[PDB]
């Protein structure tokens, strides 16, 4: 996360972190329930083998509330393409259930129609993660969060050098130096409504980080709700 | 702004217009309250809530 603030105690409890064999975080994820984690499909290619850490806010210190979980099943969307990053979505089934507590809790999955007309028409959403604090910087050791404005779909397409499919949406600022970044991918994009947070997106990609005239590109969760339910049912 | 377009139909969460008139519902882990608008947590750590303890 470039800019923004660090997540305070209990503020981003649905945050999950995918870690490689050497215990390094490379992607984010969103806790959907005790057994399921939502992340990006392209993240599945960053590591041949990985696990999921929850309840983590500071990667270099322990506050016995963190927990590592092995992945039992990786459910990737069969239509994902590295060419355009379309269908950048995946669901992870954990071997053991997540025990909810302080800093560990699931985000809510909304209904499509309501989410699209009410949630995505709100002024802002919230993205978070352990990603780079600057485009060329290194990974953050502190979990961060950033309020990102929803970006008009037209302006989104006009600003991108890459095709923006119906499974993606823009969020962020035109020139202000705040945006998600490398490391935050697969992470949560949630929208607050009456103090309840709903999953509205998955950190997908961007042309650099916080670049002027460019926005953050997220997978449009509302387009995969039925798919997500299917994946969790099985 | 008439039904769900007017202040979310006074619903805490999901709002849908069925044969005119507002109908509220909630996410898994919540139950619609008696006023048929508010959503009450079924148990501890309901989804979408920042942990206060
Ligand atoms: C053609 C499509 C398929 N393609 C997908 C990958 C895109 N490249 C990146 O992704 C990327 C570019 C890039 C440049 C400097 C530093 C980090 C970078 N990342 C990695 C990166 C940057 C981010 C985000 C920035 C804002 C967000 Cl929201 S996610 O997350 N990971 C380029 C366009
Ligand atoms: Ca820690």
């Amino acid at each position: 996360i470039v800019g923004g603030q660090e997540c305070k105690d209990g503020e981003c409890p649905w945050q999950a972190l995918l870690i490689n064999e050497e215990n390094e975080g490379f992607c984010g994820g969103t806790i959907l329930s005790e057994f399921y984690i939502l992340t990006a499909a392209h993240c599945l290619y960053q590591a041949k083998r990985f696990k999921v850490r929850v309840g983590d806010r500071n990667t270099e210190q322990e506050e016995g509330g963190e927990a590592v979980h092995e992945v039992e099943v990786v459910i990737k969307h069969n239509r994902f393409t590295k060419e355009t990053y379309d269908f950048d979505i995946a669901v992870l089934r954990l071997k053991t259930p997540i025990t909810f507590r302080m800093n560990v809790a699931p985000a809510c999955l909304p209904e499509r129609d309501w989410a699209e007309s009410t949630l995505m028409t709100q002024k802002t959403g919230i993205v978070s993660g352990f990603g780079r604090t600057h485009e060329k910087g290194r990974q953050s050791t502190r979990l961060k969060m950033l309020e990102v404005p929803y970006v008009d779909r037209n302006s989104c397409k006009l600003s991108s050098s890459f095709i923006i499919t119906q499974n993606m949406f823009c969020a962020g600022y035109d020139t202000k130096q705040e945006d998600a970044c490398q490391g935050d991918s697969g992470g949560p994009h949630v929208t607050r409504f009456k103090d309840t947070y709903f999953v509205t997106g998955i950190v997908s990609w961007g042309e650099g980080c916080a670049r002027k005239g460019k926005y953050g590109i997220y997978t449009k969760v509302t387009a995969f709700l039925k798919w997500i339910d299917r994946s969790m049912k099985t | 702004r008439k039904l769900c377009s007017l202040d979310n139909g006074d619903c805490d969460q999901f709002c849908h217009e069925e044969q005119n008139s507002v109908v509220c519902s909630c996410a898994r882990g919540y139950t619609l309250a008696d006023n048929g608008k508010a959503c009450i947590p079924t148990g501890p750590y309901p989804c979408g809530k920042q942990t206060l303890e």
